[PDB]
């Protein structure tokens, strides 16, 4: 079947019909391609993305206002679940729906995880009317995106490849327009409706020209007078969403969190965002684009060559590089991309955004969890669409002296000098908790190698942290930078810091020390495993010529001793299983640290997160009680569906192992055998295949096992996360 | 539930105690277990290859070894893995059986 | 034909053995226990066994008429206590050891 | 239908020859060796990527490849 | 050779009473190998599909699905037995073609007659980067 | 002190763990009698015990609040309050036995290598040349500069690249 | 004499080669107008075991 392929359409087995579906959005290697008509049907696809993901934000808000109880939710936040979906499994039993209907609702349901009610109850919604309205409103803007990528490929409307490669053009319009103004809009509305939604004012479409957001209005703004703003904020006593307590600020730079909801003010996000529209549009202004004015990016790189010659020829020859490699262009997005990811995770664990978040103990931990997987996933793909660049779209004659063949040249010191640090965080470390494992062991827990972190402990204590006592510049009253923005934020964030209740910068001890370097071995090495696979994809000492073959192929035979996972994809391949085990090793750090300051015994990972047994123990053993219980033989409760999915994951995850440790040549042979049997039946021999069965490939068992071990290793640790923490509800 | 999870509480709570041998062979045999994977899972191609930048190192510091360094053979991964596979998955039976054993239930 | 028929074999054993684990899970999930397969319920009891069982326990009687008692006390009989513990005691096989005798096959 | 491409290294060594059950290599007389041979490629249609031609050759780097592509019945082994 | 030896599809097969590793469905439909040789006595020799069978003095033939099967034959008999064999090719609808010694001398060994095919002029490497080629098909050739 | 530790002297949680330690070995010390075996092996555990706390204590560590000792790293809050011995001079107990290990094996391997057969002389080492060389490394860092300085540490553009 | 004399050592140049700025003795050269006459042995093996390799005249330079 495949169109765009006919080499494999010729092929009998079906290796054409798996081989169909991963070639499927490979543009470059498809038959009669032009560059031309290879930036249009990625314009155009891309406008498909938009269209799922505008409908699958629909999705959630109509079944969520048909099913759920926001409009109950909002009056007693802390107290009622948020409900999801409802459920209609026609294979339960009565003792199920009694269970599963724990929510208001009639019939059972499923408790949200996600945290949509506290984001879409801070913006201002109060109704489930607004949320119908609302789905309505993407789903149109989904269609038009369909409308668009059909509508942008006919022959008029067809971009041309001038336009595609217009950088300037397209820096300014997206850093002013689609950031900017963007974030400038979402400061209007965070004015004009959500902080009199806050303080009872009630602002919608019938009303939000009469209503004015301040008593004076914008005379402040044109007279200047734009301190006016912040005069009177929000109380310390003052509930979310009546007027007691309330303010007619909104634009305040206070810093901290609101006493009652653990969040940040509104009237600072509202701040925030301003600022950000400001300096975006100003970076905007700065590119040539039909004017005489502005800068040009290739000026740039070609001026940004050192003297001495400490880079060679420095960055010349890279625009036309980057701006002709679409692979370069999408391993830079990604690592920036990946990278805030994991800064989203960090930063808002610490600094709550969102009304009762902080409360929501199981709400958190998904949140973080779901965020840093994605960000291995996309930080994987960066190195290794930048793998794919060396094979396809670079060319060494033109890159010549510059910092990208430099690099190339000595890389046999960056992949040494990477395998040191690999090594030397990994004996050490293991050394350590190996030695503290053994001298607990035979009941001697002083003589542990505990080593305090002095160098993170100096910065929280240069950030208003008084415990440690290291009198720092910001922990001092005498020194500048507490009496600069002592009238501004350092009240409120004074207050929260030093408050040993929240996220905000935790007390840190020997045993957060340990794994702070644990997770270093996996960044350092999980990097080598992807660098290796990148600058050796052109060519290694075993296969001088690895750039003519591709990025994915099988081996290149048992000869010269063996080469098999030589390619660049297999290096790939192998990196998943260090992001898996490395985001495993924060993400184990982030729960248990947690659970003990919900629980209010601190001292549980203070004591025990010296030695590995106390993981085992305490982490792990422990609080796989009320999970495991899901379904007992006396009767089951609400969590039985979440010990179910438990060991779904356990079983997943050992299937890989199938496709990962057994090889191809047993299994054709195997099927060798039931093709014989097939012809040989008396009357199934009248069935015969249309297409040749035969056993997976090389290249594809990898693929394949790989998704059987993610999947386990991902629906487990998420049954245990949310049923650990939800059966406790601390 | 029944066997695993209830039957390893002599075994976690061995620390301190005579008992306290098969608690860390019950850990150290889920380390070789594990470590058998990367022989299983990877492949000669890959190690090869990484010699070769470290062989650098050594060669560039003039210590570097006559015998030529080479990754193992393809059916020597395979044994190797297997072995510490076996090995890892055999010991954590005979530190969960005899710790909780001997401490009668 | 060896290889052929003695695939079928396997397939037919690890979904009619091991699927019946499965099926228990799931009814048990779901609420409802009585479907499962269990000694209150859909019981698959293993009859030879059971009949083997009696025949070596009831053999001194007609069989070995000079063997003053059986073979061992797994078969049938009472107790044999030693120090306040038992050192064997007759043996009963159920629906459990009809899945688990299976799932060895 | 894959690829067997020989390169000027070849010295006649006939050892490719030799090594390849499917007959896809035979010897053809040359004038820039001191064997005057050199290999050739003439039927890949029956080419099936062992890759034991590119194991015998005792050259530095080979003077035979073996480019992997598209799949066939006579490619993949099947006796069906 | 000096001519090609056209097929005798009659000629007595080994004494073999059968196996699995025969022939099957693809061989009426697609295409077939079979395998002529002759012997100066009565021995015993290893199939590649199934076990051991009698040749026959004189001609023999056998019939076989891959290539492959044909040509681990020969390699056995021109090393134990010392023979010369010539097999061909069948498809379904009834033509024939003469394989392996194409040219009647076994491809380890010159003639003049031969000709070039796949000869790259150039070292092993020394050929033009993917990105030179990189919107039509092959950096090798 | 430093960080909020108080020293491991002061501490009460350290010496309940002193006074938990040797409860147990009172409590298996009941069974047996006095002058058997079985109690003069845990009369000297005792007395390690005993030791180890005190000479903990009167090292001048530095003990949590969950009283067990922590190590300082960085050598200005090292020197400053005197807790030097801990981590900062073992660095270069250390370093100097790693680097001796270096010294010496390199020179083994580049004096076989100057002879015919290395390749035996790994597998079937020469003991009287490497007792010689294990013997002269004890001042192997002044060899090192002199070997830098000198140039004849580093080899030049001689080795095998890939591209 | 077309070439390096026998018994010389020389330097090898192809970018592909294990021995590739390594040195290795030179076994024989001929004069007969081949592409790659000059043939040269190394100590130390290549990944599939062999140790010797006809190399060209360009490809070859002086030792160190
Ligand atoms: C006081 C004199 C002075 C000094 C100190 C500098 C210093 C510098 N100039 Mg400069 N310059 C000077 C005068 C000076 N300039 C004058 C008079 C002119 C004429 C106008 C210029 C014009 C000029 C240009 C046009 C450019 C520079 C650039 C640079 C920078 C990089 C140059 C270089 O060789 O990279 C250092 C060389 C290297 C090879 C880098 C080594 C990388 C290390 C080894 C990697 C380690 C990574 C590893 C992960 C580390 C561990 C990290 C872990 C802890 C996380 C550097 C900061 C460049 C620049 O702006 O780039 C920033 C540049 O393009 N200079
Ligand atoms: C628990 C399992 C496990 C362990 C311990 C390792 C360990 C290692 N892997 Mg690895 N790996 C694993 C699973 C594991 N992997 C899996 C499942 C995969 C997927 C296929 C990979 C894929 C993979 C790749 C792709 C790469 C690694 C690399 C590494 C090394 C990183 C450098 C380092 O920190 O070494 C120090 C850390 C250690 C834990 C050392 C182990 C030795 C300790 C000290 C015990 C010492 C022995 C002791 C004296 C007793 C011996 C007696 C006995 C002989 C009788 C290290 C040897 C990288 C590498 O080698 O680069 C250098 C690399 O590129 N691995
Ligand atoms: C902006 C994001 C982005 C974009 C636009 C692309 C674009 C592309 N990538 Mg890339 N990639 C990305 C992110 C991105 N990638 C990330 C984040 C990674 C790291 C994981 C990769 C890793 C990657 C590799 C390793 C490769 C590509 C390849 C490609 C090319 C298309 C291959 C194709 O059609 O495969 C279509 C493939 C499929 C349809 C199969 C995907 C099936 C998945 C794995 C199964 C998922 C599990 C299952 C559904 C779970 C269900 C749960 C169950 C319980 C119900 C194309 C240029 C390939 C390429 O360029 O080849 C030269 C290639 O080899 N990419
Ligand atoms: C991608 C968005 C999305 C997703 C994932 C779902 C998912 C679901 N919808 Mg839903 N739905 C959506 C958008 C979405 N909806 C939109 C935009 C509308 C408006 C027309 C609806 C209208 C709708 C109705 C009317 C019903 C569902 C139902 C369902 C469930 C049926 C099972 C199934 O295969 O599907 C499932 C939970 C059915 C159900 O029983 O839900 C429990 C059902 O009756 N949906
Ligand atoms: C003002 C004019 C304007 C605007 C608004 C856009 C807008 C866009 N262009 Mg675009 N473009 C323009 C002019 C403009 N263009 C011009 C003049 C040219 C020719 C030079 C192009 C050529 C062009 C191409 C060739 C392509 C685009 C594409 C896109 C889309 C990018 C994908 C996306 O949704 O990112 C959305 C990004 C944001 C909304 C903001 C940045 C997001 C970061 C991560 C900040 C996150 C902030 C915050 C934390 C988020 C919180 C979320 C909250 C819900 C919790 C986007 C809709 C792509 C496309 O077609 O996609 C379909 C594409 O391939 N543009
Ligand atoms: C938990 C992991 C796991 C599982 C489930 C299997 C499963 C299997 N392996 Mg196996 N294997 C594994 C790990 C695993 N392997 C590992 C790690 C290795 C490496 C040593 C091997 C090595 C290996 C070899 C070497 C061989 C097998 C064989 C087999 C098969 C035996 C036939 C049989 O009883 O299947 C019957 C089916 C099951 C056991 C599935 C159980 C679950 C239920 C019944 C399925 C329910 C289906 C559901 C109702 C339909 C849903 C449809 C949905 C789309 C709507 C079977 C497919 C043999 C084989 O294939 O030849 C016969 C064989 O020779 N395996
Ligand atoms: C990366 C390594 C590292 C790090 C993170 C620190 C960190 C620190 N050192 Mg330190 N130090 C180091 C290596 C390091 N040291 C080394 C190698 C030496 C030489 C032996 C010193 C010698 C040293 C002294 C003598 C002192 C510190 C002090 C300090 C603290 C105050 C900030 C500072 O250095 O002044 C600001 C530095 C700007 C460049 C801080 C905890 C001071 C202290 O005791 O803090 C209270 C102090 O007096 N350090
Ligand atoms: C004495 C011999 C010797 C020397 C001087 C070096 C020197 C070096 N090695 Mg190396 N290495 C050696 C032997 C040696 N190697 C052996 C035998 C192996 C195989 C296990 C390795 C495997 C190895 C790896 C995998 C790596 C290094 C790396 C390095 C560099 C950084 C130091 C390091 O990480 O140590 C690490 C040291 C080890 C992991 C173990 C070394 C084994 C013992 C302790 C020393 C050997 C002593 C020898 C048997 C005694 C002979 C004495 C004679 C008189 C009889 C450095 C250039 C790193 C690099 O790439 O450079 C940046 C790196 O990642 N080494
Ligand atoms: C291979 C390759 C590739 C890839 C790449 C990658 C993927 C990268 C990575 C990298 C990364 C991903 C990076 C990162 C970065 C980051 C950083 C570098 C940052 C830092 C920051 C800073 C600088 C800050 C500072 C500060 C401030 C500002 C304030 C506070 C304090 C502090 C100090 C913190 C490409 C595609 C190109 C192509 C070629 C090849
Ligand atoms: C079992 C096995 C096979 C044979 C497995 C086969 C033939 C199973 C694939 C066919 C079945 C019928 C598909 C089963 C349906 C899937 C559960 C769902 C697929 C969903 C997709 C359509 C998306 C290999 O070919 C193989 C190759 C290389 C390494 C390891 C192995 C290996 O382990
Ligand atoms: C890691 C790995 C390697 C590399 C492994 C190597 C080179 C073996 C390393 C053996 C070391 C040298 C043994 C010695 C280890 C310690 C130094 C012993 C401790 C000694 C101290 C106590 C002194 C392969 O070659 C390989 C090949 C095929 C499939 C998988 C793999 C594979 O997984
Ligand atoms: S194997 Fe290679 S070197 Fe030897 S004769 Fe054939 S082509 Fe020439």
């Amino acid at each position: 079947f495949p169109k765009f392929s006919q080499g494999l359409a010729q092929d009998p087995s079906t290796r054409r019909i798996w081989y169909g579906l991963a070639t499927a959005h490979d543009f470059e290697s498809h038959d009669g391609m032009t560059e031309e008509n290879l930036y249009q049907k990625i314009f155009a696809s891309h406008f498909g993305q938009l269209a799922i993901i505008f409908l699958w934000t629909s999705g959630n808000l109509f079944h969520v206002a048909w099913q759920g109880n926001f409009e109950q939710w909002v009056t007693d936040p802390i107290h009622v679940r948020p409900i999801a979906h409802a459920i209609w499994d026609p294979h339960f039993g009565q003792p199920a729906v009694e269970a599963f209907t724990r929510g208001g609702a009639s019939g059972p349901v499923n408790i949200a995880t996600s945290g949509v009610y506290q984001w879409w109850y801070t913006i201002g919604l109060r109704s489930n009317q607004e949320l119908y309205v609302s789905s309505v409103f993407l789903a149109l803007v989904s269609a038009v995106f369909l409308f668009a990528g059909w509508l942008h490929l006919q022959p008029n409307f067809q971009p041309s490849l001038s336009w595609f490669k217009d950088a300037e053009s397209r820096l300014n319009h997206h850093l002013a327009g689609l950031f900017g103004v963007s974030s400038l809009a979402w400061t209007g509305h965070l004015v004009h409706v959500a902080i009199p939604e806050s303080r009872g004012q009630h602002v919608g479409w019938d009303n939000f020209l009469s209503v004015l957001p301040h008593p004076q209005g914008l005379t402040p703004f044109w007279s200047g007078n734009w301190a006016a703003y912040a005069q009177n904020p929000d109380t310390a006593s003052h509930a979310f969403g009546t007027a007691d307590g309330s303010g007619t600020a909104i634009l305040t730079f206070l810093g901290g969190f609101h006493p009652q909801t653990q969040s940040l003010w509104l009237s600072d996000m509202a701040h925030h965002h301003l600022a950000i529209a400001v300096l975006f549009i100003v970076a905007g202004h700065m590119y040539r684009t039909n004017f005489g004015i502005g800068h040009r990016l290739e000026a740039i790189l070609e001026a940004h060559t050192p003297p001495a010659g400490g880079l060679g020829a420095g960055h010349k020859g890279l625009f036309h590089t980057v701006n002709n490699s679409l692979h370069f262009q999408l391993g830079l997005a990604l690592a920036s991309v990946g990278t805030i990811t994991s800064l989203v995770a960090q930063h808002m664990y610490s600094l709550p955004p969102y009304a009762y978040l902080a409360v929501d103990f199981t709400t958190q931990a998904s949140l973080y969890t779901h965020h840093q997987y994605i960000a291995g996933f996309i930080m994987c793909g960066a190195f290794a669409h930048g793998a794919i660049f060396f094979i396809r779209d670079y060319d060494p004659e033109q890159n010549k002296g510059n910092v990208l063949a430099r690099v190339l040249d000595h890389k046999e010191a960056i992949i040494s000098h990477l395998s040191w640090v690999s090594l030397f965080l990994g004996f050490h470390t293991l050394g350590l908790y190996v030695h503290n494992d053994v001298v607990q062991a035979f009941g001697t827990p002083e003589k542990q190698i505990l080593i305090e972190p002095v160098f993170a402990q100096w910065i929280q204590a240069a950030q208003g942290k008084s415990l440690y006592g290291f009198d720092l510049l910001l922990a001092s009253s005498s020194s500048p930078a507490y009496s600069a923005g002592q009238s501004l934020w350092l009240p409120g964030w004074l207050e929260a810091i030093n408050n040993n209740q929240n996220s905000l910068f935790l007390t840190i001890g020997p045993g957060d020390f340990l794994v702070h370097h644990a997770i270093a071995l996996g960044l350092h090495t999980t990097t080598l495993i992807l660098v290796k696979g990148a600058l050796d994809a052109r060519g290694s000492k075993l296969m001088p010529d690895k750039k003519d073959f591709g990025y994915s192929f099988p081996c290149d035979g048992p000869g010269r001793g063996g080469t098999c996972d030589i390619s660049a994809y297999d290096a790939f391949y192998l990196a998943v299983f260090w992001m898996l085990n490395t985001i495993g090793w924060v993400t184990f750090y982030w729960h248990w640290k947690h659970l003990t300051l919900w629980q209010g015994n601190v001292s549980q990972f203070d004591e025990s997160s010296t030695y590995l047994m106390g993981w085992l123990r305490d982490y792990l053993w422990l609080n796989s009680s009320q999970l495991i219980n899901g379904y007992n033989p006396f009767g089951m409760n609400s969590l039985s569906v979440w010990a179910w999915t438990f060991l779904f994951g356990h079983l997943v995850y050992a299937t890989g192992f199938m496709f990962l440790i057994s090889w191809r040549g047993y299994w054709q042979e195997l099927i060798e055998t039931l093709v014989w049997a097939h012809e040989k039946t008396p009357l199934a021999n009248l069935v015969y295949w249309k297409d040749k069965p035969v056993a997976l490939s090389i290249v594809q068992a990898r693929l394949v096992g790989l998704a059987h071990f993610s999947v386990g290793y991902i629906f487990t640790y998420a049954a245990f996360l949310i049923a650990s923490t939800a059966g406790r509800f601390g | 539930r029944d066997f695993l999870w209830a039957q390893s509480s002599q075994v976690i709570q061995s620390y301190g105690s005579a008992l306290s041998a098969y608690g860390l062979m019950f850990l150290g045999a889920h380390f070789v277990w594990a470590f058998s994977l990367m022989f299983l899972f990877s492949g000669r191609g890959y190690w090869q290859e990484l010699i070769e930048s470290i062989v650098w190192a050594h060669n560039k510091l003039r210590v570097a070894p006559s015998i030529q360094p080479r990754a193992l053979s393809i059916t020597q991964g395979r044994a190797v893995g297997v072995a510490h596979y076996l090995l890892g998955g055999i010991a954590t039976t005979w530190s969960f059986f005899l710790a909780r054993i001997i401490a009668v239930g | 034909a060896i290889i052929s028929h003695l695939n079928w074999v396997s397939i037919f054993l690890g979904f009619h053995s091991f699927g019946l684990y499965i099926h228990n899970d799931t009814m048990s999930a779901l609420g409802r226990p009585q479907d499962m397969f269990s000694d209150t319920a859909i019981q698959l009891q293993p009859v030879f066994a059971q009949w083997i069982q009696n025949t070596h326990f009831t053999a001194p009687q007609l069989t070995a008429p000079n063997a003053l008692a059986a073979t061992s006390l797994t078969w049938g009989g009472d107790v044999v206590a030693v120090g306040g513990k038992v050192a064997m005691m007759p043996i009963a096989l159920g629906t459990s050891d009809f899945l688990v005798h299976h799932i060895h096959a | 239908a894959h690829v067997v491409k020989i390169y000027d290294t070849c010295i006649g060594c006939t050892q490719c020859v030799r090594a390849c059950p499917l007959d896809v290599l035979e010897m053809v007389p040359w004038d820039g060796c001191k064997a005057a041979q050199m290999a050739s490629s003439p039927r890949t249609e029956d080419c099936v990527g062992c890759k034991r031609c590119e194991t015998a050759c005792p050259t530095d780097f080979l003077s035979v490849r073996v480019y992997l592509g598209n799949e066939s019945t006579r490619s993949l082994g099947l006796a069906y | 050779p000096w001519k090609q030896p056209e097929l005798d599809p009659d000629t007595p097969s080994p004494i073999f009473g059968g196996s699995t590793g025969g022939l099957l469905r693809k061989a009426q439909v697609e295409e077939f190998y079979v395998i002529t040789w002759e012997s100066p006595k009565e021995q015993i020799f290893e199939m590649p599909t199934g076990g051991a069978a009698i040749m026959r003095k004189g001609p023999n033939l056998l019939k076989f699905a891959r290539k492959e099967q044909c040509m681990a034959l020969t390699t056995q008999l021109r090393s134990k037995f010392r023979q010369t064999p010539c097999f061909y090719r069948v498809y379904a609808d009834g033509k024939v073609q003469y394989l392996h010694p194409k040219d009647g001398v076994y491809p380890e060994k010159v003639n003049a007659g031969r000709v070039g095919v796949n000869q790259n002029m150039r070292s092993i490497g020394k050929n033009v980067d993917p990105i030179k080629v990189v919107k039509f098909t092959g950096s090798e050739p | 002190d430093i960080a909020g530790l108080t020293p491991c002297s002061e501490s009460k949680a350290y010496n309940k763990l002193e006074r938990k330690e040797l409860k147990v070995l009172d409590k298996r010390l009941k069974q047996y009698e006095p002058g058997s075996a079985p109690y003069l092996a845990l009369q000297a555990t005792k007395e390690r015990t005993e030791n180890r706390f005190k000479t903990y204590a009167k090292q001048g560590l530095l003990c949590g609040n969950d009283g067990l000792p922590h190590l300082i790293s960085d050598p200005g809050l090292a020197l400053r309050f005197n807790h030097a011995g801990e981590v900062f001079i073992p660095t270069f107990g250390f370093l100097y036995v790693a680097g001796y290990i270096g010294h010496v094996g390199r020179q083994y391997i580049i004096l076989s290598k100057e002879d015919a057969k290395p390749t035996d002389k790994e597998i079937i080492l020469d003991v009287p040349l490497a007792l010689k060389l294990a013997f002269q490394g004890w001042a192997w860092p002044l060899a090192s500069i002199q070997e830098l300085r000198n140039g004849s540490l580093l080899e030049k553009d001689e080795n095998i690249t890939v591209s | 004499e077309i070439g390096p004399k026998r018994g010389s050592l020389v330097k090898v140049l192809r970018p592909e080669s294990y021995w590739y700025n390594q040195v290795g003795k030179v076994v024989s050269v001929d004069q007969s107008g081949i592409r790659y006459p000059v043939v040269v042995r190394f100590e130390n093996q290549n990944y599939a075991g062999v140790s010797t390799n006809n190399y060209a005249l360009d490809e070859i330079e002086e030792v160190k």
